[PDB]
């Protein structure tokens, strides 16, 4: 490989490998998948059962001590029965590693809040309460974050759409800020700019 | 089978009981809200948005959105007393600036092309 | 390697205990604040003679928007639309047709200048050097209305600022 | 002996061998009673016995400290401890059972 | 026990004091949300990296380095060497310009304004040669994630070591009116002392973590780009206090000036951005003169370069801690999802046990010691 | 005297009193053994809603799970005089 390709790191990639095997072997009751990718980062897929158990494992075992969370967010796929995806971002300095863990749930199955796991989680899994309607049990005090108050839906759902259902402004009327059905000057341009022709032989699904 | 994780509530009765106790403190809040902000709307015009907001979900049959509703609704009483919102958040309920929209047939016919 | 920033012991001996109590009570290190600011103060400032004298800019400097022409005097836009498909805030609007004699030119081109974030990638997109953020900096308005350009104000602005527009591409090209 | 660890909060042990040692041992004796064929027995068995022969055979802190690749054994100590309260919690969970179950078909194809 | 809600960077921030004392300390944010992740779905991936300079505006360099890095490795390519000492020059002089802010509005909130504007000169000064190196003086867009825009002008680097052989003064007198005097050090010794476990717990980085003694910095750990090719010394704190955290800042901007230094002797020959066409747009003179050129640039600049599905979580050490960046792609030329890691999330999170029993005056120099910069908070 | 003797009269007056000040329910219509649901057409809400307006005229605190079961003014004057233990 030339200059203008990214170097691979076998010794890494074996290293994630190895440690993958490991924690799936020590907790089979929730780990359903171990995957690395091919620029060395490893993702462990879980039931929504085993957030607390799997997280106070890497958090506290002497071989993982997981000790930092770096992020905690969703992901929404309309497709998929279970809509939502939780993904932790977690950083080991012990042994200056990085891993992250998946699960799943839907509109209205709860996941459990991991504040007792993590303090830094507190906020994150309210910001995703606000953008995407995930309820998180036994939070110390779950309310919106980041929209304004009485805000309706969920923004980050991909069916919300970009510019929302209402908009502010000022009536002199009744002096005072008030809100009304959106109402643009200039209609956002949707752009379709995917091309046929794939790009990426190595991802071609079945044709089923 | 359609077995599912519960949120609050087992069954619906679970979940009336916790409707109830949340509009007997919404019913309990008016006239505070009223009177703090400076609303010069009535305590009974208030009380009759409550009831109006509390009825437009009134088709809901599962459990899990009742308790999920209640919890939103918990979340709204929150930010009205600890004076979180404004008076323009607690104001928007009412919609004193859009115009009516008719609903007849002719109406809609005349206005435009949105039925 | 790492350094340690408050790592240090004071010592207990008798000369430097009174170095410290004589800095609590004649209050030295307030005099040296003020010795600084003294010295500050007999220094020439480092203000401009604003609008009598300017700051310094660069040929690469992006402001206000110019469409620009051929020497022969017609316009360099063909309607590609390449700087409307790449403009990150959807500020720029196209509409165009075949001329009287057959070319292909633009019968709109506006600019949002309220939703423009000036980064410069329509200029960069343009194949024929076309539209270009021109050294202009000074064009603040007193209503919202006079920044939704028309082809007519960019056209406009090309020819008001071509002479220095050409000379910055001329300085900068080479880089591009 | 030294002084302020360097980690604000955590304080300078002294006399840290006995700590380790009673620590590992409550350790050891919290995973006696998982059940032997689980892996989280066996490997934190595996690796608590390993700092446990390494601190009984190096009296020296500094020693000891290069040895068991932790450093500051006043953080080692803590991790032990970490280890224990997970060993307890653990045993509690019972994470070797077979899997709750699996994900619906297509939970977590990518693209789409 | 009284209530105040202090409202409207732009903070609202609702306490309850008993007496003096801090009681509880209640941030609301989102006065600043403005819905980044979601527009940046609707953009390509060019399209989507002039909203990084908007998220941190005071070192806006940094989060375009961190976006091209996770573009980069998604891409699975890699930019030329001189783009990288170029990018890490400029993310060293992007650190200094966010401690000089960081700094001086520290100490001006504190009541000391005149730093404020000695080193304010030294920003313009600085804002220069961003505008010199990309034609903006804030809102640079200049790094890429094939590697830079544009070359460096021919007289640059002489100007940029003119400059940094002179700031080590303008540092010393900042020290001068800061680290001895006795006002300062009441305002800030022994104040917001948190503990290296409750630092990691509550997910704070950067100084944050160094004020404690934690002896971690993502240069030095997880070296991106050419930072395992520079020498410098990482500033550890021992009691972690706002002193300590200012001392660490203080610090940090000289081995800044010092890893300048060795980008400034060491910047190599070649090309700028990654010789890839289907990546990087070519050069103007080949998109006129070459078939396959012209038709790149149009694709480029119209539909953008897809990148192959999969997910990505890339942190670089920024100026105020750990900056990151998930980033979804299901191999389009716009990102699926796009989720943007600040780390004055968690620092403002942590606000309420940082001030817990404290003056209402201590509240504001927590704040200022966090480096809060909201853009970046609400996205 | 500082409080008057309660007796089951006086509570049924009060009663049958914030009854008639209820806006929903016609004075004409309503009776010591009227059924909230069907002799007077109310909902749960409205149920309670007079659940409210008695505790505010009683001046104490009646649970939801006993409120509940209060369907007429009769077995709300019980349940008062059972929580307060009067004679007549
Ligand atoms: C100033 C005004 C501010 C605005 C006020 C804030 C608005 C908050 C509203 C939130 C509503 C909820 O959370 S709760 C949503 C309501 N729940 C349900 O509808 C579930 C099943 N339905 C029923 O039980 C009946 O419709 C019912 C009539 C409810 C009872 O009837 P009974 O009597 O036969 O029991
Ligand atoms: S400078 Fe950027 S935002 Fe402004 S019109 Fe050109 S492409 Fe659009
Ligand atoms: S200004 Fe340039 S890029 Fe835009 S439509 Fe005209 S020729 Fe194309």
């Amino acid at each position: 490989t030339r200059p203008t390709i990214r170097p691979r790191n076998d010794v890494v990639h074996k290293q994630l490998s190895a440690f993958g095997q490991y924690v799936a072997e020590i907790l089979p009751k929730y780990v359903q998948q171990v995957q690395v990718s091919c620029f060395n980062e490893l993702e462990i897929f879980i039931h929504p059962d085993g957030v607390i158990p799997v997280l106070t494992f890497l958090r506290d075992h002497t071989n993982a001590q997981f000790k930092s969370l770096a992020d905690l967010t969703a992901v929404d796929v309309p497709t998929r029965q279970n809509r939502f995806e939780i993904v932790y971002n977690l950083l080991s300095l012990r042994f200056n590693s990085r891993i992250r863990v998946k699960t799943y749930t839907d509109e209205l199955t709860p996941i459990e809040s991991s504040v007792t796991v993590y303090k830094a989680a507190n906020w994150y899994e309210r910001e995703i309460w606000d953008m995407f309607g995930v309820f998180f049990a036994n939070h110390p005090d779950l309310r919106r974050i980041l929209t304004d108050y009485g805000f309706e839906g969920h923004p980050f759902r991909k069916d919300f759409p970009l510019s929302g259902y209402v908009e502010l402004r000022y009536d002199d009327e009744v002096k005072r800020v008030v809100a009304e059905p959106v109402e643009l000057a200039q209609e956002f341009r949707k752009f379709d700019l995917n091309s046929p022709w794939e790009a990426f032989p190595a991802y071609r699904q079945p044709p089923e | 089978g359609t077995s599912v994780k519960p949120i609050f509530s087992r069954d619906m009765n679970e979940a009336k009981r916790r409707v109830r106790e949340l509009y007997r403190a919404w019913y309990r809040e008016v006239p505070n809200t009223v009177h703090l902000f400076q609303l010069d709307i009535s305590v009974k015009q208030g009380r009759d948005k409550v009831r109006e907001m509390f009825m437009k979900n009134a088709h809901v049959t599962d459990p899990r959105v009742v308790d999920l509703l209640v919890i939103k609704g918990k979340m709204e009483l929150e930010e009205t007393i600890n004076v979180w919102k404004q008076r323009t958040h607690i104001m928007r309920f009412f919609h004193e600036t859009e115009a009516p929209r008719p609903t007849d047939f002719l109406s809609k016919f005349y206005v435009g092309h949105d039925p | 390697t790492y350094k340690f920033v408050n790592m240090r012991e004071p010592s207990m001996d008798m000369k430097s205990v009174t170095d410290r109590a004589a800095q609590t009570l004649l209050w030295t290190e307030l005099v040296r604040g003020l010795g600084m600011t003294l010295s500050y103060l007999f220094r020439e400032p480092a203000t401009i003679n604003y609008p009598f004298e300017k700051g310094p800019l660069s040929p690469r400097f992006r402001g206000e928007h110019a469409l620009r022409r051929y020497p022969s005097g017609e316009e360099r836009c063909i309607a590609c639309k390449l700087c409307e498909a790449v403009c990150p805030a959807q500020a720029i609007t196209i509409e165009a047709e075949p001329r009287a004699d057959g070319s292909r030119r633009t019968t709109r081109y506006d600019i949002d200048m309220t939703k423009c974030i000036y980064c410069g990638f329509c200029q960069e997109a343009c194949p024929v050097d076309a539209i270009v953020e021109g050294p202009n900096f000074e064009f603040s308005t007193e209503t919202h209305e006079e920044l939704l350009y028309n082809k007519e104000k960019l056209l406009n602005n090309g020819d008001k600022w071509e002479a220095e527009i050409a000379a910055n591409i001329q300085a900068d090209y080479l880089y591009r | 002996l030294k002084k302020t660890t360097g980690l604000v909060g955590l304080a300078v042990c002294e006399t840290p061998h006995e700590r380790l040692k009673i620590l590992y041992t409550k350790i050891l004796d919290v995973l006696g009673q998982i059940p032997k064929n689980a892996a989280y027995r066996k490997y934190t068995e595996q690796i608590t016995n390993e700092k446990l022969g390494m601190v009984k055979a190096e009296p020296d802190v500094k020693k000891l400290e290069e040895q068991l690749q932790g450093g500051q054994i006043e953080e080692v100590i803590l991790q032990a401890e970490n280890e224990l309260s997970l060993a307890r919690k653990m045993l509690r969970w019972k994470p070797w059972e077979p899997l709750v179950e699996e994900p619906p078909a297509n939970q977590w194809k990518w693209p789409i | 026990n009284l209530t105040l809600n202090f409202g409207p960077g732009v903070l609202r921030l609702v306490m309850e004091l008993s007496g003096e004392m801090v009681r509880k300390c209640d941030p609301h944010i989102g006065l600043l949300h403005r819905g980044t992740e979601k527009l940046i779905e609707y953009k390509t991936y060019l399209q989507a990296l002039p909203y990084f300079d908007r998220l941190d505006y005071v070192s806006m360099m940094c989060n375009e380095q961190a976006y091209s890095l996770a573009v980069e490795k998604l891409l699975n390519i890699q930019p030329p060497p001189r783009a990288q000492w170029i990018r890490v020059l400029f993310g060293e002089i992007t650190r200094l310009l966010n401690h000089i802010m960081a700094v001086t509005t520290h100490a001006l909130d504190i009541g000391a304004m005149t730093p404020f504007f000695w080193m304010f000169e030294e920003r313009e000064k600085m804002f220069e040669f961003y505008e010199r190196v990309s034609g903006a003086r804030m809102h640079a867009a200049y790094i890429r994630p094939g590697g830079v825009h544009q070359d460096l002008p021919l007289g640059l680097l002489d100007d940029i070591y003119e400059f940094s052989k002179n700031f080590s003064f303008r540092i010393d007198e900042l020290e001068e009116m800061l680290t001895n005097n006795r006002i300062w050090r009441n305002r800030t010794v022994d104040i917001g002392v948190v503990t290296a476990e409750d630092a990691l717990n509550y997910g704070f980085s950067g100084v944050m973590l160094r004020g404690s003694g934690i002896q971690w910095d993502l240069r030095k750990t997880q070296p991106y780009d050419v930072y395992d090719q520079v020498e410098f010394d990482v500033p550890i704190g021992s009691r972690g206090d706002c002193y300590d955290r200012y001392l660490c800042r203080v610090e940090e901007m000289r081995q800044s000036l010092r890893i300048i230094s060795q980008c400034l002797n060491k910047m190599p020959p070649g090309e700028i951005k990654v010789d890839d066409a289907k990546v990087s747009p070519p050069k103007r003179a080949e998109m006129k003169t070459s078939m396959e050129s012209l038709i790149h640039h149009f694709k480029l600049y119209t539909e953008g370069y897809q990148v192959p599905p999969g997910a990505t979580y890339t942190a670089i050490e920024a100026p105020k801690g750990e900056f990151g960046v998930y980033l979804v792609s299901d191999g389009s030329s716009r990102p699926y999802r796009c989720k943007i890691k600040a780390p004055g999330f968690a620092h403002l999170a942590g606000l309420d046990k940082m001030s817990k029993g404290h003056m209402l005056a201590d509240v504001v120099a927590i704040i200022g010691t966090q480096d809060i910069v909201f853009g970046e908070v609400d996205r | 005297s500082d409080a008057p003797p309660l007796t089951l009269e006086a509570i049924k007056d009060r009663v049958l009193y914030v009854l008639k000040l209820y806006d929903k329910i016609d004075p004409e219509k309503l009776s010591v053994n009227s059924h909230f649901m069907k002799d007077l057409g109310l909902d749960s809400l409205d149920q309670v809603e007079i659940i409210m307006a008695m505790e505010d005229e009683f001046g104490f605190e009646i649970p939801d799970i006993d409120a509940e079961k209060l369907m007429c003014p009769q077995e709300i004057v019980d349940y008062i005089a059972d929580k307060k233990d009067v004679y007549e």
